């Protein structure tokens, strides 16, 4: 539980 | 969740050495206010640590007898 | 002292507002919504199949070329039997025993 | 070399006349195909190079400069049409007609087999570089570092033009096949000390010469993306190309003449590296990187060995793609920041992962990392100058303790640390960058593989 | 002969099979340190029989 | 940015110097410039010399691993003073008492591996003899010619 | 379950440690004193040096002059 | 938070534990002698390095 | 590994601390016990304070917010603060 | 060591220099000295591709512990009495080795008492 | 000395500090608990002795040399907090506070894996949007002139209103992402 | 007593040992506010647009691009030639030229004059 988030550059590309 | 402090009466410096730091503050006209802070690094599991030659002697009782029966035990092969 | 009642109302609203901030970063159990999505294989594939590659190119084209793998030549003793030839080697000279 | 040749000029009706959305990808399409076809060139022989004509021939040093100089134009093109998107529909044509212009020359400039038409291509090289610089450039500095630019090069060179006609006059011939038969030896004189330096002047320029390089950090920096690729890739290379042309002719004066000039370029190696380690401009980081890495090319055609010569047309070929590479690389944050300074945008790894590991393998072959053939060229050049003189392996060694220092810096300044937190323009990695930095890396290690295709006339 | 060298090169290559499988990526992996972990296991017992025939 | 905001010469006249210290952001009474021997400075100020690491490192700085804050003149040398670099903070130890220390304690080995070299030990042994001509095929000697007998005796 | 934590006071200790821990300490002891006896000369010496000094000057060949 | 009940850790101290119990040994007898190694020297001389380490 | 801070937990264990301190009786405390004006506490204590709460949570408060800090739900907010606890 | 201190601290003349030694001749003192003889053949130690430290006058020790060696794969305790052997002679070498400084020891403090025995009488 | 609301150090705030730095350079030195207890009350002592010095004079030049005592009598190597400037994990994790800022660089196919997360920061966004005309005209209609003095910043003066200049306090990085 | 603390160039005084932090005067105060005063102002107008939801971009500072100029476009137009930079024009710029002339020389001249003589050990040597 209490899964928190990951500010990340933007994986995608 | 939570999780439980114990009691905070029970870190007392007796039987301590910071009631040894407390005598030689007082042989001198000093109190000291942060002792039973400290007090848990003195006491319970923690109190009774061993020496160095007993940290270097861990595992020699079971080894030593482990090697007896060992020398027994190929003494009494050979023959 | 301590702090003045300007500093104690701006630490305190940027508390709350950083404890929202901090709140919403939270998860929501569906979240990650994700888009629409043999025991010892190692052995094969990382082992015995490059031991076949390695194999086959070391025994068909390495060895066939000179010099390429070059093997210092096996120890010889006295008393040994050479596997070639059959060509026994002598023991050596009688000792003058020491003890 | 007119199947070259021919292709190359097609290339200006074929972007003369493409529909305005279609001058990109045609000219990047048929320039890829010319590049295809430039590998036909490595027919290349032990004993005789290969003479296609009375005017063109290629032996095995031409050849990768060659394939580097039609490799770079579909590069060039891939760069420069970001920061040209915005720009007029003819002058978009005129830019792609001066890069198209630029690759017709040097292919018969590293193609000449007379040495007056070298001269005529190699001095027509200037033109499209100088209208690129002083035209498309950025700032205001362009039109004086056009001016540094265009009057080093012919203040070195119109002394070649008479040189070359003096020796047009004595022999009867500027064929290099000719004057490889009919080579007389270069006595002691004061006439052939000026005849050496007029032959050798203008290529130290073209290197550049450490003391003569003061037109580089500017013409190299106040260019557009394609200008500096083909400046630091193609056009440094005229120099060593030249030099191992023109030598040939200058035997046994070089024997003494070379002695302040490997002065020149074995203590130049050491401050311009040097002056890498405090540049707060990133390009002219690299431009003086360019300008040390071209001084162990002047030394390995100055001691004139077979290891030198080897080394240094590896390291022309190694140098052309880590350089146009690190070029593209600092473009690549200029598109983002709109700033040269390398101490703006820090800890670019923590938003551009990819584009850092193009950083550090960019990096790694700038300090000359084995197996690559940046190591190869370096490395022979180390082994010819120690059979030159032992001590000189200090001058190379502590060069390649600050080649290394200002490769990681560079990596640690811009792609290290903490990011610069008012910048937030930093968008994630086109797929036209990405694969630039692909095609400018990926042949400079596939080419570990086969080093010698890119070793020159005497592997 | 042929096993010592051929044990020899397939050590190095194992090592360099999972360099390949992190390069050729497409997936968030099964747990690819276990993976270079029984690599590395297979590696040491792999480099064992030519140890073993050069104490012999 | 606009010309007058750039550097430009060695202020003389006392508003010159005013003017070029409002335009580095800094007090007339902070602001001295690099003095006019021409080496090229021109207005720029010479500030104190000193390391960024020396700053104060919980300070609300605008950029945090340089600690230098927005608008702040920057040192002639801040691509110098970065903490990747040469760090002049305090030392416990002197600095010249650091080197003589440092200096004195290298010399001193170098000085005794001299003086042991000079007088080497050793063990009260003869020299290890070896047979066969004192193993003169073994050693690469030709056969084709022929050493002088080495001969060892029993002890 | 796993180890809580706990607050000012000796932790949660596992059986398992335990018994490993001791496991090895005597597989130390019992290895070295195992091989202390079966080697005995690696730590005190291997053959006896001889002294010098009580060798005779027959055997050494010196002429009494 | 003291904790170390982890197979990964136990197992990764514990390998190179028997390795620093027995390696020695089955390396240096598993070795060839590649030169002749000094095992004649006076008493003190044998018990320096131990007498020292000791110390 | 590392259980996370709570406002209760990081209360408990500065209240805690104070309760181990001489010169504060446990009954008069309270989280807006002020050091100089309801403890009667001098400055060299609100410093010694400020570092066992250093020593209790394993972090360094700078002088500049360590000398603001004149109550424990001052403390406890700032190691609140901190440690960006109640996400 | 204390052979240290009666070359360096002491007078040096009179103890043997390890470097250039013996400066005797092997008679001198000895009717009929016999040679050290050579057990392993030149050709046996060569197929047997010994250390070329490891050819001195025990080097048959050491043949036959390496074919000990060789031929008890993979129990590697198998030759302690080989090894031991070869140890001894090796330290029958190192006695023969302290045999010959200190007979270069005894003739230098020969020489020293001939020389004063000279100078006393003439 | 360098501080951002205050132009100086007061002799008290010179003292503390003094204070902390000679408890913490004396714990390195001694590393036992009952030891440093002991000494830590010798040195409250020795702090205590000259408390009630009312001539500023005096109390400024026993500073002084107090100061010279604490130069001469530290540890080299004084422990350091691990997440404190000097310590072994000190700014360890800034490769991984990636700003917020590039979550608006995500695709949408990524953008919608957190449909939620996205929904609810968009009424961040549009909070900061509506709220940065109010703190700024707050923060013009209370700045003196000749510009601020100190660096302080004032809070929200009104009900409803955000503090002036808050979103990179707020939307700071975690200290463990 | 105590040994006085020597600060070098690689080494500064501390703050706590400087006697000028010690001045409780008016002026310092003034100096001291002035400065506070000047870097609150430029504080403010940097986080005046580093907060600003509108601005998407680099915050450009004038002191970097003022550094930059000074670092690079600025140094001719304010050099003047006179005795201290002609000497260490001189000193540093052909003086390592004439040493590193000098040494190369002289080692490769007693090179040749080894190698014509049949003196160096030049046997094995077939790679140049
Ligand atoms: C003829 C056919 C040939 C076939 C074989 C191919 C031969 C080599 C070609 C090039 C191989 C590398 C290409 C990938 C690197 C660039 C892109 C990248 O970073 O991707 C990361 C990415 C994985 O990372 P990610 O998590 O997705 O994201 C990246 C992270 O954000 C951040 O990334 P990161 O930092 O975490 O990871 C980067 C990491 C960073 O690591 C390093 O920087 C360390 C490297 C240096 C130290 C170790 C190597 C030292 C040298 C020894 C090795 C060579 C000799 C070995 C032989 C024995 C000794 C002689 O580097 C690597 O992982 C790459 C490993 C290999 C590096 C090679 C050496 C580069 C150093 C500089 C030059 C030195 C000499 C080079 C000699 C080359 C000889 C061929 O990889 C890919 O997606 C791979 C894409 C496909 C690659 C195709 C390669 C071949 C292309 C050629 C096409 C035409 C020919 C047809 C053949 C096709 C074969 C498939
Ligand atoms: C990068 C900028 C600097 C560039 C430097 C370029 C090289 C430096 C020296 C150039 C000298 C001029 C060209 C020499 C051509 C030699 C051809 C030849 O036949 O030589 C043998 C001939 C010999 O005459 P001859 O060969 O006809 O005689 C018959 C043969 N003998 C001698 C046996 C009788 O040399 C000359 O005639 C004169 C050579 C020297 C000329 C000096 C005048 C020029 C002054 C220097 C100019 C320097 C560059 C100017 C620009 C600077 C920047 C703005
Ligand atoms: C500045 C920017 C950075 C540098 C860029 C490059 C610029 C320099 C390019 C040219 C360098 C100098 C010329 C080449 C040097 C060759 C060796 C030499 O001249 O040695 C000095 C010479 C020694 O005498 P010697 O060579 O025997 O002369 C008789 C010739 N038969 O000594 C003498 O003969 C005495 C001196 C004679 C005068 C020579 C003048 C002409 C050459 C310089 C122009
Ligand atoms: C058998 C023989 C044995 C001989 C042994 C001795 C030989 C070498 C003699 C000494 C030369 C090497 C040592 C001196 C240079 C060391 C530079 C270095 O490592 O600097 C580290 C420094 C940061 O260090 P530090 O402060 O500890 O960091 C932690 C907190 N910041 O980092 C920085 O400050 C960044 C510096 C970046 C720029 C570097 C500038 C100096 C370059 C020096 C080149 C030396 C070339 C030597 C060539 C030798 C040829 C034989
Ligand atoms: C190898 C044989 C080691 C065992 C025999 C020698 C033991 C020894 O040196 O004991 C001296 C000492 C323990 O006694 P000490 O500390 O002086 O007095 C307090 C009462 N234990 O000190 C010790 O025992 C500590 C040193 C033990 C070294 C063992 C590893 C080598
Ligand atoms: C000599 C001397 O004093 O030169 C100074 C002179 C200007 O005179 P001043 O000192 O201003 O009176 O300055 C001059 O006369 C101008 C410079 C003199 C020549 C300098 C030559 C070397 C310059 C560096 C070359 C690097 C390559
Ligand atoms: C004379 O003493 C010959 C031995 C070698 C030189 C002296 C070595 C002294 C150090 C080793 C023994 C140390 C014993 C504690």
């Amino acid at each position: 539980g209490k899964r928190l988030f990951i500010i990340k550059p933007s994986g995608f590309y | 969740s939570k999780m439980e402090l114990p009691d905070y009466k029970q870190w007392k410096i007796e039987g301590t050495p910071l009631e040894t730091v407390q005598e030689k503050l007082a042989a001198r006209g000093l109190r000291d206010p942060w002792g039973r802070n400290e007090a848990w690094r003195y006491m319970g599991g923690f109190a009774n640590n061993v020496s160095f030659v007993g940290a270097l002697l861990k595992g020699f009782k079971w080894g030593f007898a482990a090697f007896v029966v060992a020398v027994g035990a190929e003494y009494y092969l050979e023959s | 002292s301590g702090y003045t009642p300007d500093e104690k109302l701006r630490l305190q609203q940027l508390r709350e507002l950083r404890r929202r901030w901090l709140k919403d970063q939270e998860l929501s159990p569906r979240e990650p919504v994700l888009p629409p999505r043999r025991h010892s294989i190692f052995a094969f594939t990382h082992v015995l199949i490059p031991v076949w590659i390695i194999h086959y190119y070391l025994k068909y084209h390495v060895t066939t070329k000179p010099y390429t793998i070059v093997e210092k030549k096996p120890r010889i003793f006295p008393g040994d039997t050479i596997l070639e030839t059959g060509e026994v080697i002598p023991p050596m000279k009688e000792f003058p025993d020491q003890h | 070399m007119l199947k070259y040749i021919i292709p190359t000029m097609m290339l200006m009706p074929l972007t003369w006349l493409s529909k305005n959305s279609m001058i990109w990808i045609n000219t990047t399409l048929h320039s890829l195909l010319i590049s295809l076809t430039s590998l036909l060139l490595l027919n290349q022989f032990g004993d005789n190079s290969l003479n296609f004509s009375l005017t063109f021939f290629s032996d095995s040093l031409s050849t990768p400069l060659l394939i580097l100089t039609m490799w770079l134009l579909p590069l060039m093109l891939m760069a420069s049409q970001h920061h040209l998107s915005k720009e007029n529909l003819a002058r978009k044509k005129l830019f792609i007609s001066m890069l198209i212009l630029l690759q017709l020359f040097l292919i018969m400039t590293f193609t000449a087999t007379e040495l007056i038409f070298f001269y005529i291509m190699f001095e027509a090289t200037l033109v499209p570089t100088l209208i690129i610089i002083t035209r498309w450039g950025n700032q205001t500095e362009r039109l004086n570092a056009g001016l540094y630019f265009l009057f080093y090069t012919l203040a070195g060179s119109l002394p070649l033009l008479v040189a070359l006609i003096y020796i047009q006059n004595t022999m009867g011939s500027l064929n290099f096949l000719i004057l490889q038969y009919w080579v007389q030896p270069m006595p002691n004189s004061w006439s052939n000390t000026f005849m050496w330096l007029a032959c050798m002047m203008a290529f130290m320029v073209k290197m550049p010469l450490y003391g003569l390089h003061l037109w580089l950090p500017k013409a190299h920096v106040e260019a557009p993306i394609a200008g500096s690729m083909v400046l630091a890739a193609i056009l440094l290379k005229l120099g060593g190309y030249g030099m191992m042309r023109i030598t040939l002719l200058l035997n046994p004066i070089t024997d003494f003449m070379a002695y302040p000039f490997i002065m020149l370029s074995l203590w130049g190696m050491i401050m311009t590296s040097s002056i890498c380690l405090r540049q707060t401009d990133l390009k002219s980081l690299i431009a003086y990187s360019s300008v040390s890495h071209m001084a162990l090319v002047i030394v390995a055609i100055l001691i004139q060995t077979p290891w030198s010569y080897m080394g240094a047309t590896a390291l022309m070929i190694a140098h052309g793609l880590t350089s146009s590479m690190l070029f593209c690389l600092a473009n690549s944050n200029y598109e983002r920041v709109h700033s040269r300074t390398m101490i703006l945008a820090r800890g670019l790894q923590t938003l551009l992962p990819l584009m850092a590991a193009w950083w550090l393998l960019a990096s790694l072959t700038n300090l000359a990392l084995p197996p690559s053939i940046n190591l190869i060229g370096e490395l022979f050049v180390v082994m010819s100058t120690f059979s030159w003189s032992n001590i000189t392996i200090i001058l190379m060694g502590l060069n390649m303790v600050i080649t290394a220092l200002y490769s990681l810096y560079m990596l640690i300044t811009t792609q290290r640390g903490k990011h610069t937190h008012h910048i937030n323009n930093i968008l994630p990695s086109f797929t036209r960058e990405n694969a630039l930095m692909s095609l400018h890396m990926l042949p400079l290690l596939l080419l570990s593989l086969n080093p010698k295709i890119i070793l020159g006339p005497l592997y | 002969m042929n096993l010592f060298s051929s044990l020899t090169l397939v050590t190095l290559i194992l090592l360099t099979m999972p360099i390949a499988a992190i390069n050729f990526n497409t997936h968030k992996f099964t747990n690819y340190p276990l993976y270079v972990k029984t690599t590395i296991s297979c590696a040491f017992i792999t480099s064992m029989i030519p140890t073993m025939m050069f104490i012999h | 940015i606009t010309k007058d905001m750039l550097p430009g010469p060695y202020p003389k006249t006392p508003e010159e110097r005013a003017a070029a210290a409002k335009k580095y952001n800094m007090r007339v009474e902070d602001y001295e410039p690099y003095p006019d021997d021409g080496m090229g400075y021109g207005d720029y100020p010479k500030l104190p010399d000193r390391s960024q690491q020396e700053r104060d490192p919980w300070y609300d700085w605008d950029h945090p691993d340089l600690r230098l804050n927005w608008g702040e003149p920057m040192h002639w040398d801040l691509d110098m003073y970065i903490r990747n670099r040469v760090d002049t903070s305090p030392t416990p130890v002197n600095w010249n008492l650091m080197c003589k220390h440092l200096f004195g304690f290298v010399a001193f080995m170098l000085f005794m591996f001299w003086v042991g070299e000079t007088y080497p030990t050793y063990q009260p042994v003869g020299p290890k003899q070896y047979p066969y001509n004192n193993l003169y095929l073994e050693r690469g000697g030709d056969p084709n010619k022929e050493p002088e007998p080495v001969v060892h005796y029993e002890i | 379950a796993h180890i809580e934590p706990r607050y000012r006071q000796f932790p949660q200790l596992t059986r398992s440690q335990v018994i490993q821990a001791e496991f090895f300490s005597a597989t130390m002891w019992f290895w070295i004193l195992w091989r202390f006896w079966h080697d005995s000369d690696a730590v005190l010496g291997h053959f006896p040096y001889p002294d010098p000094s009580q060798w005779t000057d027959e055997e050494l060949g010196i002429p009494p002059d | 938070n003291i904790n170390e009940n982890n197979p990964f850790l136990i197992n990764s101290i514990k390998r190179l534990l028997i390795g620093s119990l027995f390696a020695g040994f089955i390396i240096s007898n598993n070795i060839p002698p590649m030169t002749i190694p000094q095992m004649t020297m006076p008493h003190y001389l044998k018990m320096t390095a131990l007498t020292v380490t000791i110390l | 590994d590392a259980p996370p801070l709570t406002l209760e937990g990081i209360k408990d264990r500065v209240l805690y601390v104070l309760k181990l301190y001489d010169k504060i009786d446990p009954e008069k405390l309270s989280v807006n016990s002020h050091f100089m004006k309801d403890l009667g506490l001098d400055s060299l204590d609100q410093v010694e304070i400020i570092m066992a709460m250093e020593d209790e949570f394993g972090f360094e408060i700078p002088d500049i917010d360590a000398e603001k800090l004149m109550c424990p739900q001052e403390i406890v907010d700032y190691i609140a603060d901190k440690k960006d606890v109640y996400e | 060591g204390a052979h240290l201190a009666r070359r360096y601290l002491g007078d040096a003349s009179v103890e043997p220099e390890p470097l250039r030694m013996p400066t005797f001749p092997p008679d001198y003192g000895f009717p009929e000295r016999k040679e050290r003889e050579m057990v392993a053949t030149q050709q046996e130690m060569n197929d047997a591709q010994l250390v070329l430290q490891q050819r001195d006058y025990c080097a048959h020790y050491l043949i036959r512990f390496l074919k000990c060696k060789r031929d008890s794969f993979p129990n590697f305790l198998a030759c302690k009495h080989e090894q031991h052997d070869w140890d001894y002679c090796e330290h029958l070498d190192y006695v023969k080795r302290m045999k010959e400084f200190e007979r270069e020891r005894r003739l230098l403090q020969r020489k020293k008492r001939r020389e004063q025995r000279e100078a006393d009488m003439a | 000395a360098f501080l951002p609301s205050a132009a100086y150090l007061t002799h008290q705030q010179k003292v503390l500090q003094l204070y902390k730095r000679a408890l913490r350079h004396l714990e390195s030195r001694c590393v036992h608990r009952d030891k440093y207890r002991y000494f830590a009350c010798l040195l409250r002592a020795r702090f205590d002795e000259h408390k009630n010095e009312k001539d500023m004079v005096k109390a400024t030049q026993l500073l002084r040399e107090a100061e010279k005592e604490f130069w001469h009598g530290q540890h080299p190597q004084p422990y350091i907090f691990p997440e404190s400037p000097g310590g072994t994990s000190y700014e360890r994790y800034e490769c991984y506070k990636v700003p917020e800022w590039c979550l608006d660089d995500w695709h949408p196919s990524e953008k919608a894996m957190y449909p939620d997360y996205f929904a609810k920061r968009e009424q961040w966004k549009k909070l900061r949007r509506e709220s940065w005309e109010r703190e700024v005209k707050q923060l013009q209609e209370e700045t003196p002139v000749g510009g601020p003095r100190t660096e302080a910043l004032p809070p929200a003066r009104k009900q409803g209103d955000l503090p002036p200049l808050w979103w990179h306090i707020v939307t700071r990085p975690r200290e463990r992402p | 007593s105590f040994p006085k603390y020597e600060p070098s160039r690689l080494a500064s005084l501390p703050t706590t040992l400087d006697p000028a932090e010690y001045d409780i005067s008016s002026e310092t105060r003034k100096a001291q506010a002035e400065r506070l005063a000047i870097r609150s102002r430029l504080k403010r107008e940097y986080q005046l647009q580093y907060n600003d939801p509108s601005r998407r971009g680099v915050v450009e500072d004038p002191a970097l691009i003022r550094w930059t100029c000074a670092r690079s476009a600025n140094v001719y137009p304010n050099f003047r030639p006179n005795t201290k930079t002609s000497l260490l024009g001189a000193l540093f710029g052909i003086g390592p030229l004439i040493f590193w002339y000098y040494v190369f020389k002289t080692d490769r001249d007693r090179k040749e004059k080894l190698i014509q003589e049949g003196k160096l050990d030049r046997t094995f040597n077939i790679s140049y």
